């Protein structure tokens, strides 16, 4: 019976031009 | 003969235009055939080898799609977010400037040109907020004629002759609160009035949201869900068509903001709804209908006049209302016993009416054959509460279903295609053989209310 | 077929949500909801109210014969059999298997 707060974890992403 | 294409940017007083083509912006002159006044921003223009605009068509239908973040105060630009959270301040085409664009809308854009062409509808946002078509009518509800009249007066009349209200400067009601014992038909009235309003217009939209569905594990999600629901309602009502928002089982969520539950998040959910109804921003054509069998548990701030001002108390059906419900759930087309048909000489309507009258007479009786509960009050007086004080509509439905099941058993055992009155008579007493949730623990709140009506506090409950 | 197992652990609570979902799925008569629970007393009678879950079926165990039937299902005729035990049944594999199943069931229920 309690609430939570989220911390994100960024995922790798890369593009060319 | 070959001719290219470009994106128009703006117009000039020198009868010159800006065209984006091949990733570069150029200054061009319109051909004498076309008129420079008719040109619009973002419109595709046909070019030539001499770099002269000769014809302008429609807008491009392909490209990237981005989420709208905000509209700049200048009224000609919009900040949007790309797929990888890249933020772009792009021009708005003529069609963009129905309702005005809101944050979260999807726009068809091309980054190199930097224009937003068309608002692309999304199916996910439509599916998130359900809008079903109610089918229950006023005919399906019986024994609540005065309540139907009240809800017609509070909903139907303000939109029937709204010009008369404007002449009288009367504000249409903003909130209706249905309350009463459980199983008395709270949802049916809302569905019926929604269907009637939908048929009355000659267009409306109805939003139904349940109680527990507005609860999330995290914090800050129920409030934004409510905000999105009310934003959708405002978007639908901005055209002027009335919009009905129905909250189901308000007892569970946004209870009393005081003590209430010793451990609940309610203290941060009720005010938001309040701010959505009464605030600096006031909704115009939105009607909020709430239904709760526990009116005392609802937040008094919500029940303040002006928000949910209209208050309707449904009461348990009496003998006449029970007869009306039985007539609603027993039609002429229903098979009947051959003996009864012969007795009535083919008058099927008279047969079913007489059977209904017999059933309702059996249900309402002070004989000790229909004993339900024993109640001892504070004074110590023992009273036998029979079925007459607990005849809910859902109970009548269960009685009819059990009688029909008994009829199926009889026809599969014997073979004669008919329904006996004795089937319903036996189903009346077999209804309470299985619990219908009417009995409860030592001191229920419903029985406390009944005692307050009686004047002596109920202390003892005994099954009979 | 939607099957729920070990429903005696559970049942203001999740019961109204389950009832609402059952009422919503009632329109789909092809879908069959089957619930299992070893403690009928602990199950809230609200789900047992007439309407949705009207049919209740009581099951038990193994009437000894079922255990034999179960042994026949498991210890089929294709399993290897000792020659000494075959000597008691003149090489009839099916009869030997049946007698062995009867013997083991009788000893187990002794
Ligand atoms: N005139 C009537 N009065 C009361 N009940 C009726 C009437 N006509 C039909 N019913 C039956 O009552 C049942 C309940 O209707 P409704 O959904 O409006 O109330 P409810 O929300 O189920 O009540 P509760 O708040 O106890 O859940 C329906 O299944 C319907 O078959
Ligand atoms: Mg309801």
């Amino acid at each position: 019976g309690s609430m939570a707060q989220e911390q994100t974890k960024r995922g790798g992403g890369g593009g060319d031009d | 003969p070959p001719s290219g294409y470009g994106v128009l940017l703006a117009t000039h007083d020198d009868d010159t235009v800006d065209v984006f083509t091949s990733g570069r912006k150029m200054r061009l002159t319109c051909s004498p055939n076309i008129d420079a006044a008719s040109l619009k921003k973002g419109q595709t223009v046909r070019l030539n080898e001499a770099l002269t605009v000769v014809e302008a068509g429609t807008f491009e239908a392909v490209g990237e799609i981005s989420t709208l973040r905000e509209i700049l105060a200048d009224g000609h630009r919009a900040l949007v977010v790309g797929h990888a959270d890249e933020e772009r301040v792009v021009w708005l085409a003529d069609p963009l400037i129905p309702r005005k664009l809101r944050p979260g809308d999807s726009l068809l854009v091309d980054t190199k040109a930097g224009y937003a062409f068309e608002r692309i509808p999304k199916a996910e946002v439509e599916d998130l907020v359900l809008e079903e078509v109610p089918d229950v009518s006023y005919a399906d509800i019986g024994g609540l004629s005065r309540q139907i009249e009240q809800i017609r007066d509070a909903v139907e009349l303000p939109f029937l002759h709204k010009e008369l209200y404007r002449e009288y400067s009367l504000r249409p009601p903003k909130g209706v609160l249905l309350y009463g014992p459980p199983g008395c038909g709270k949802t049916l009235i809302a569905k019926a009035v929604a269907n009637s309003l939908a048929k009355k217009m000659a267009k409306s939209y109805f939003l139904n949201i349940k109680g527990p569905e507005l609860l999330n594990k995290f914090v800050g999600e129920t409030e934004r869900h409510i905000r999105l629901i009310f934003q959708r309602a405002r978007e639908k009502a901005s055209e002027g068509t009335p919009v009905i928002v129905f909250f189901d089982e308000m007892d569970s969520i946004f209870r009393t903001r005081g003590t209430g539950v010793s451990s609940d998040v309610e203290t941060t959910v009720v005010p938001q709804l309040l701010s959505e109804i009464d605030g600096v921003e006031g909704l115009e054509n939105v009607i909020v209908i709430g239904a709760s069998n526990r009116e005392d548990m609802i937040d008094p701030a919500i029940l303040r006049p002006g928000r949910l001002d209209v208050k309707i108390k449904i009461e348990r059906p009496d003998a006449e209302a029970a007869q009306d419900i039985y007539s609603k759930y027993l039609t002429e087309f229903l098979p009947v016993h051959a003996d009864d048909l012969a007795e009535f000489d083919g008058d099927r309507s008279a047969c079913i009416k007489a059977m209904i009258e017999k059933v309702v007479d059996r249900m309402y009786a002070e004989i000790d054959d229909n004993r339900f509960l024993e109640v001892t009050y504070a004074n110590g007086d023992k009273e036998v509460m029979y079925f007459k004080d607990f005849n809910s509509g859902a109970m009548i439905q269960n009685v009819v279903d059990r009688a029909k099941k008994n009829a199926i058993k009889s026809v599969l055992e014997t073979g004669q295609p008919g329904l006996r009155i004795q089937h319903l008579l036996d189903s009346i007493v077999d209804e309470f053989a299985e619990n219908e949730d009417l009995p409860n623990t030592t001191n229920p709140d419903d029985w406390a209310r009944i005692s307050g009506k009686k004047g002596e506090r109920i202390v003892y409950i005994r099954t009979l």
